[PDB]
């Protein structure tokens, strides 16, 4: 639900190249990006596990 | 003249043979049949974690 946004805004915002919002846009993708890496591959570790208990 | 004394006893020993024996098998082809699973586990892990990477 926050990736969705984050990212029409990213499409949205840079349809053209604005500078001034060009470095902090890198930080927001980098932050956004290796959040949610780390959490599916937590949710898929888990739901591994979930799997072996039967 | 009816020896059902010695006949019971025989169909003692010989009901306790297959008590023993089911008793013996089911326990190992219960752990096989958990193995089996197991590994189709990790055979789904692997294989996921290798398509997902390529």
């Amino acid at each position: 639900g926050v990736a969705t946004q984050l990212l029409a805004a990213y499409i949205l915002l840079f349809d053209e190249y604005n500078e001034k919002k060009a470095s902090a846009q890198k930080d927001i993708l980098i932050k956004v990006l290796d959040d949610g890496i780390t959490k599916l591959n937590e949710a898929q570790k888990s739901l591994l596990v979930s799997s072996q208990s039967f | 003249v009816i020896p059902w004394q010695t006949f019971d006893e025989t169909i003692k020993e010989l009901s306790r043979f297959k008590q023993e024996y089911s008793q013996a098998a089911s326990v190992l082809v219960g752990d096989i049949k958990t193995l089996l699973m197991d590994s189709q586990d990790k055979y789904f892990e692997a294989t996921q974690t290798v398509y997902e990477w390529c």
